[PDB]
RNA sequence: GGCCGCAAGGUUAAAACUCAAAUGAAUUGACGGGGGCCCGCACAAGCGGUGGAGCAUGUGGUUUAAUUCGAUGCAACGCGAAGAACCUUACCUGGUCUUGACAUCCACGGAAGUUUUCAGAGAUGAGAAUGUGCCUUCGGGAACCGUGAGACAGGUGCUGCAUGGCUGUCGUCAGCUCGUGUUGUGAAAUGUUGGGUUAAGUCCCGCAACGAGCGCAACCCUUAUCCUUUGUUGCCAGCGGUCCGGCCGGGAACUCAAAGGAGACUGCCAGUGAUAAACUGGAGGAAGGUGGGGAUGACGUCAAGUCAUCAUGGCCCUUACGACCAGGGCUACACACGUGCUACAAUGGCGCAUACAAAGAGAAGCGACCUCGCGAGAGCAAGCGGACCUCAUAAAGUGCGUCGUAGUCCGGAUUGGAGUCUGCAACUCGACUCCAUGAAGUCGGAAUCGCUAGUAAUCGUGGAUCAGAAUGCCACGGUGAAUACGU
RNA sequence: UCGGGCUCAUAACCCGA
RNA sequence: AUGUUU
């Protein structure tokens, strides 16, 4: 969580929707066996703050690094919290 | 604790017919493969044919009657002390004592195959010799001379 | 008795049906009151002596029959006699009838 | 924690949900933000509506929603215009133009989540949390009522050392499923701490 | 001191100083190496384990610039962490900032931006051009960018003895209480004790008790049956067709799927038993005596755990305990412990061929097919958002070649050289493959754990988290035991 | 003496060197 | 045997 840490983070994501959202490729494509040069390669120092396995999740709710569902957002304590008064269609507490 | 129960009885010999042979096959049995016991506890009859000749069905009970005990003792603590009061083994649990201790030895020929470490066994009750047979009077030791007791 | 057992199989009535069994013969002599007594009149005084507990609290006049070993003090209407007696057990409980409606009107 | 949610397990029987609709590993996650988002703006403003329930569902690219105000007026205003300037917030922190609407709640003295909002204010209103909770909070039961209780919290009053008041009526048999039970709490920020509430109102079992 | 005595000592009998009590009876609980009674894999009866070995993982210690922090008998130690190369990340060394990285707001300039240049490890700093949005009764304003200034903002900073919320714990224990009445001066008691009985404060009987609330028993799930309906992607029986492939039509019969039901209730039979409850056998049935497994955890105790999810009383930091970046560390080691994985082997190993499940997964996804590669995999590219396709080629098992009890035809650590990939990026610190090397180890002391049946045991399979690093956790099925007198 | 076990934990006791 | 620790 942390809000100073929280907003550090919410770069990390941004500039993805930039870089990342395109450009990504843009150099991708002379990277693998597609001839082929190395010039991009070698200045490739765009994609610094910004890389597509730095962005973490932390519970959507709270912001807990830890403990997160894709299918949800949040973490086991808010999920569960929630779930048991209704904010999740269809999540009645398993029992097979 | 309180309550009481029966028996676990299961499919019997797949041929020879026999319930209790079945136990010679679970007992013996180990990692629940069933489907190999039967492959030792009856290719060991196919070997010990020849080896004695007479139907392997009495085979076997011949020399495990020398095995089976048929007394032992259960430890009982007294004002301290536990004595080894004995104790005389219905038939139910002294078959199966027997060949708990059968397979064992068995187990323990260190050899080759089991079919035959097995067979040794069977045979070696009558003729008398082996670990399995061992235990069967090794227990009489114990046996008696604590007969001061019960 | 009324319409209304007829819910639940025919097994559910002993359940209900039981409990009044006891009920009834518990709380024999009550069903019509609904509020307190006026002067209980109990028969073996002396060993029902627990049951004039609650009168000595009040005040209700109590009448009882009282042998050589009942408790003379409980009961404010004196009248001994014997909590046996097969034959005398409703000589004196008879002398009540009248006393009651063959007696008041 | 001995007792667990009361309220966790009956989405299934007897209790209904609070946001049905539908959503995949895709919606489903921004869906989950939404029916937050909403719940929390609405609240802070509906706050002295008296609410009892928020229901939030959606039929296509916008939501449904369901006010349930003790109270709905004051979330009137002038007629339209208190509801009309919320009723842009949402279409707008729900990405789309979504409906609108409320369904008042008559007898709000009933309600686990008003009764409790309503007996943690209270404290902060300088009165006294016993006298209150086994009067101003257990008028439930006289409406006819089958069974109800609060379980407050920790540093009850000026004391140092957290505890917990008992106090009830009825019967709150929070293990019969059929029973159903409305639960709710309330973190009443005290000047000097924060208490809790815990209502449970069992009205009628199945 | 006097008196008595052979003596040992007796008899008479103080004070100083010190404490706020000492003490009697009785009540509640607790405990006992007190008694009676009764349960739970507690023991007993069995099977298989741990400590042995190597490795994985956590921890204590130790070390270090840091080895971020919390977790500690059971009730901490593959625990918070379902996922530490950067990131994460809190810790460190250094670079750098000071109304701020994140908020609102006032005022000024400028639409926001765009791509680039140089120098830096980056954090940045200074530029070069370009872009010229919404309205305006023209100032002004809406967002927004930079700066200025503050009120403020920021803190995974400390108190889990200030707290919420949440959870562990005995304990799935059968208990825990309350109102009224009554007994006692009272503290309290009764109920709730007792006789049977039950898994059970379960039920009945009795009784100064009468009743009731929380809890055990039910309703929820799920499985075991049978029916109803629905039959596509699922099904394939009688019919033919057939490239012989449920492949065609076709048929809705079957498994199956999945919504609604049927059912089990001491309900009925006998005995026992107070002709009470209940128990023990029986029938019928797929199913018997709470059918099996889930979920559900009473009043409470350990000031039990968590201010580090988050919230919050107080307290504290305020060119900083705030903030941003690059590298390092959490992956140290001279040791010790906990939970684990793999073997030590022929109920085995390796080569051949072969026999069959269940439950889930998935558009920045699962990725078939075919080509090349010893190989990881790389190329090509269809299908499926899914009873339509991909994950999916179950493993044990079975029948043969064999090897012969060797530290080996076992076992695989370790290491060297070469590679693949996930990624800016894999030295520090990643998973896999290739060849070479082949460890300790031959069944493990004192001691110690789990498990009563589809269980234990063994063998595989899928999910979650997730760029890319499961001997962990969660879940699924295949096969499949022993033993239980008794406390 | 040390390392491990036993206990809630010490000593003692048991194991090993 | 003790625990402010045989
Ligand atoms: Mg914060
Ligand atoms: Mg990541
Ligand atoms: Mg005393
Ligand atoms: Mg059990
Ligand atoms: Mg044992
Ligand atoms: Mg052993
Ligand atoms: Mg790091
Ligand atoms: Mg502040
Ligand atoms: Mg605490
Ligand atoms: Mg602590
Ligand atoms: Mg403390
Ligand atoms: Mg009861
Ligand atoms: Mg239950
Ligand atoms: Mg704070
Ligand atoms: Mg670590
Ligand atoms: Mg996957
Ligand atoms: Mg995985
Ligand atoms: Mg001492
Ligand atoms: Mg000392």
């Amino acid at each position: 969580a942390k809000q100073s840490m929280k907003a550090r983070e919410v770069k990390r994501v941004a500039l993805a929707d930039k870089y990342f959202a395109k450009r990504a490729e843009l150099k991708a494509i002379i990277s693998d066996v597609n001839a082929r040069w190395n010039a991009v390669l070698k200045l490739q120092t765009l994609p610094r703050d910004s890389s597509p396995s730095r962005q973490r999740n932390r519970c959507r709710q709270t912001g807990r690094p830890h403990g997160f569902l894709r299918k949800f957002g949040l973490s086991r304590i808010k999920v569960r919290e929630a779930a048991m008064r209704g904010e999740i269609p269809g999540l009645k507490k398993a029992s097979w | 604790r309180r309550r009481v129960i029966g028996q676990r009885k299961i499919l019997p010999d797949p041929k020879f017919g026999s319930e209790l042979l079945a136990k010679f096959v679970n007992i013996l049995m180990v990692d629940g493969k069933k489907s190999t016991a039967e492959s030792i506890v009856y290719s060991a009859l196919e070997t010990l044919a020849q080896r004695s000749g007479k139907s392997e069905l009495e085979a076997f009970e011949v020399a495990l009657e020398n095995v089976r005990p048929t007394v032992e003792v259960k430890s009982r603590r007294v004002g301290g002390s536990t004595y080894q009061v004995p104790v005389e083994v219905r038939p139910v649990r002294r078959n199966a004592l027997a060949m708990r201790w059968i397979v064992e030895a068995a187990r323990k020929r260190g050899d080759k195959s089991m079919a035959l470490r097995l067979a040794n066994e069977l045979s070696d009750a009558a003729e008398n010799k082996g670990t399995a047979v061992k235990k069967r009077e090794d227990v009489h030791r114990m046996a008696e001379a604590n007969k001061a007791f019960a | 008795q009324d319409g209304t057992f007829d819910k639940l199989t025919k097994k559910e009535a002993l359940m209900r049906t039981r409990e009044l069994e006891k009920l009834e013969n518990s709380l024999g002599g009550i069903k019509d009151m609904g509020g307190l007594p006026d002067a209980l009149f109990v028969i073996d005084a002396d060993h029902e002596h627990i049951a004039i507990k609650e009168a000595n609290n009040l005040g209700i006049p109590v009448f009882a029959i009282v042998d050589t070993n009942s408790d003379p003090d409980g009961v404010d209407f004196v009248i001994p006699g014997n909590d046996d007696a097969i034959r005398a057990v409703t000589l004196y409980l008879g002398a009540v009838a009248a006393t009651v409606r063959e007696g008041r009107s | 924690g001995q007792k667990v949610h009361p309220n966790g397990i009956r989405l299934g029987i007897v209790k209904p949900w609070n946001s049905t609709w539908f959503a995949n590993t895709k919606e489903f996650a921004d869906n989950l933000d939404s029916d937050f988002k909403v719940r929390q703006y609405l609240t802070k403003e509906l706050a002295k509506a008296s609410v009892s329930r928020i229901v939030i569902e959606r039929p296509a690219k916008s939501i449904r929603v369901t006010i349930h105000t003790a109270r709905p007026g004051i979330v009137i205003g002038k007629k339209g215009e208190d509801v009309e300037k919320l009723r842009k917030v949402v279409a707008d922190i729900a990405g789309v133009p979504a409906q609108i609407n409320i369904a008042e709640v008559r007898k709000p003295e009933l309600d686990a989540k008003l009764v409790a909002d309503s007996i943690t204010s209270q404290l902060e209103r300088r009165v006294m949390f016993r006298r209150a909770m086994k009067r101003a909070v257990q008028n439930a039961m006289r409406l006819g009522a089958k069974g109800i209780k609060v379980e407050v919290s920790g540093r009850l009053g000026g004391a140092e050392i957290a505890r917990t008041e008992w106090y009830r009526e009825g019967r709150v048999p929070l293990h019969t499923l059929r029973a159903d039970i409305d639960y709710n709490t309330s973190e009443a920020h005290t000047t000097y701490g924060v208490i809790g509430v815990k209502v449970w109102i069992f009205k009628g079992e199945i």
